[PDB]
């Protein structure tokens, strides 16, 4: 079965230097858990992507849709999103230039 | 300027220990972002806008508006 | 328990501390005079110190060491 | 239907944008087959005497019925490689971009508000 | 003794027996969901589900602006201003994605349809998401509320002030010079009120729409 | 009305009954309603989806 636990050990078995997952209550609408992850080079960022989709496509999911990489052309940022839970593999700049991690935690105003 | 002198260390006390008690994020970039949080912008600034901060600071903390797992 | 060996892993664990420069990291080293911290830098401090052993002493108290000795001391005598 | 020739207020922060131009954003084309531009249809602006990427996220023309009918046509501004050019958004963004395939996953991640 | 607009029937020639089955399956519908009852002008808080999450939850207030449509269909228009920013949903009563309906302030205004508020300054469609129920008397009249409105300046969605739109709800004497309101009253039509053949007399299918409802039960 | 002549529904004639339907058959009568397998018909609990 698919839960947060088994794609975070894919990331550190992956040797993905920072890792940050905030859970997002019921009360808001995107999803549940939302991750942000580092990577060393885009190709290193698309490997990843690639393992993660691997796994998910290999593992369950026959009855729920499937999962498109969204950002391939893009090579400083992509990101992934399931049915419940959604990764975002940056380079460490753009990382930190939207500091996504402030707004996923303060939801209610803007930085 | 603060709402209390005192007040900002007892949240950093908290910030730290319950991010001692996570089982996914790494503790070292969370241990950095917590120090960010407050070193880039808590330091000599005006007292009005440190209500704000301190609210911030603790409402990050209490986490209605997703809790960092 | 002995003292000395306690007093030796403290500092010990402070040496650790990457930072600080180990000019007059002494049994009553100061920390905003003799090394320059301040407040975050010593919650910090005695949060590391709360870091292998301990895990007792309440946030209250620490604010009214801030000297190592005295910080020390309560942790050799609270257990 | 945001189409060519129609004024769009962008709604991003807008590092770029949101300072003041004598001109107002246009469209000058929209990236479906037909002109007519619905949520999600990523069209190309004048602004500020310079060409950019777009991004609907907002009109006054009703459309289904659970999802929402502003009364501006918001437009979030996205660089050619599809990152997004500002870093925050707080106008609401209807949750109908989770939905049909496209360059949104992103475009969620900076947002703070939903309807 | 109100019966939701639905059910009484467009004027046309439809077989009743549609609207029989119609009824039938709306009322089917509404022993699973309560319909309460609100008057166009009330605020509503409408619960639904969110079909492209995991299965979260979306509340949604505002005001109801226009209630139109019949059958197993019908519909209402919930307008609301949130950040500044003016959005409007139109929310289908029988689907059954709607969880619940939560009439947060039961009103009706002077008129039937608050289009209008589309033009009204932002503030006269502005409520706040999370704000509290009010009660009210269970034998007391649906309150009418007066709440005349001021106008933004120039360019009206749909030029309110002609005779056939019949809005009440306007300062006129506002924003539109006196002779404004000389060639916006060319087009009165005093024959229109008094054409008796116009005038769908619905108490007798009301009636045995009742008669329906209640042997429902 | 008569059944669909596409040349992807030629099969699935099969479970229908096929020289017509007789209600005088007695086999199993049939309810009030026959639904489709993903209808969300009236009096079940409102959907979800999770
Ligand atoms: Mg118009």
């Amino acid at each position: 079965k698919f839960d947060i636990d088994m794609m975070v050990s894919l990331l550190r078995q992956e040797n993905a230097r920072d890792i940050c997952v905030i859970q997002v209550p019921p009360e808001m609408r995107y999803t549940d858990y939302f991750v942000i992850v580092s990577g060393t080079s885009t190709r290193h960022l698309h490997a990843m992507a690639f393992y993660v989709v691997k796994m998910y496509k290999h593992l369950k999911c026959k009855r729920d849709p499937h999962v498109k990489i969204e950002g391939k052309d893009t090579d400083d940022w992509l990101c992934v999103d399931f049915g419940s839970m959604v990764i975002h593999l940056m380079l460490p700049e753009t990382r930190e230039i939207y500091e996504l991690e402030k707004l996923w935690t303060l939801r209610s105003y803007d930085d | 300027a603060p709402w209390s002198r005192e007040a900002v260390l007892s949240l950093y006390r908290a910030l730290l220990r319950q991010g001692r008690q996570l089982r996914y994020t790494d503790r070292d970039f969370y241990f950095a972002s917590i120090r960010r949080e407050f070193r880039k912008n808590q330091k000599l600034e005006d007292a009005e806008a440190r209500e704000r901060q301190l609210e911030k600071g603790l409402v990050f903390l209490n986490g209605k508006l997703g809790r960092i797992i | 328990l002995t003292l000395e060996g306690i007093q030796d892993r403290v500092l010990y664990v402070l040496k650790l501390y990457d930072k600080i420069d180990p000019e007059k990291l002494s049994v009553n080293s100061h920390f905003m005079k003799d090394l320059g911290l301040d407040s975050l830098d010593q919650v910090e401090i005695i949060m590391a110190m709360e870091d292998e052993f301990g895990f007792e002493i309440p946030d209250i108290d620490a604010e009214k060491l801030m000297c190592p000795q005295e910080i020390v001391d309560y942790i050799a005598d609270k257990k | 239907a945001i189409q060519k020739m129609t004024r769009v207020r962008v709604v991003d922060n807008s590092a770029l944008g949101n300072s003041p131009y004598h001109r107002a954003p246009r469209c000058i084309h929209v990236y479906k087959k037909n002109g007519v531009g619905k949520v999600g249809d990523q069209i190309l602006l004048a602004i500020k005497g310079q060409k950019k990427k777009a991004l609907i996220v907002g009109h006054c023309m009703p459309g289904p019925r659970m999802t929402p009918r502003f009364d501006s046509n918001n437009v979030v501004l996205i660089e050619d490689n599809g990152n997004p050019v500002g870093t925050r958004i707080k106008t609401p963004i209807p949750t109908s971009l989770r939905k049909r395939e496209g360059e949104y996953s992103k475009v969620l991640a900076i947002a703070q508000n939903f309807v | 003794r109100f019966l939701s607009p639905e059910f009484i029937p467009r004027r046309g020639r439809t077989d009743p027996l549609k609207f029989q089955i119609e009824r039938k399956d709306m009322l089917e519908r509404r022993k699973v969901l309560h319909i309460p009852e609100f008057y166009v002008g009330s605020i509503l808080r409408v619960t639904t589900a969110d079909p492209y999450a995991s299965g979260k939850i979306s509340q949604f207030l505002g005001i109801c602006i226009q209630r139109s449509g019949r059958g197993l269909g019908a519909t209402f228009i919930l307008r609301n201003v949130i950040e500044g920013q003016g959005v409007e949903i139109c929310f289908e009563l029988y689907n059954p994605r709607v969880q619940e309906i939560q009439v947060v302030k039961l009103e009706k205004r002077l008129d039937d349809s608050l289009l209008y508020l589309r033009d009204a300054l932002p503030e006269y469609s502005t409520f706040d998401v999370n704000m509290k129920p009010v009660v009210q008397e269970p034998n007391q009249k649906v309150p009418v509320n007066e709440l005349k409105v001021k106008m933004k300046p120039k360019p009206w969605s749909k030029r309110w002030e002609r005779p056939n739109f019949n809005i009440k709800g306007i300062r006129f004497d506002l924003c539109l010079t006196e002779q404004q309101m000389k060639e916006a009253q060319k087009w009165n039509q005093p024959w229109l009120e008094f054409d008796m053949m116009r005038e769908y007399d619905t108490s007798k299918i009301e009636a045995a729409i009742w008669k329906e409802i209640e042997a429902s039960k | 009305v008569k059944d669909s002549k596409l040349p992807a529904y030629k099969d699935l004639g099969k479970n229908l009954p096929f020289p017509t339907y007789f209600p005088d058959g007695d086999e199993e009568e049939l309810p009030e309603d026959l639904y489709d397998e993903n209808v969300c018909q009236p009096g079940a609990p409102s959907i979800t989806f999770a």
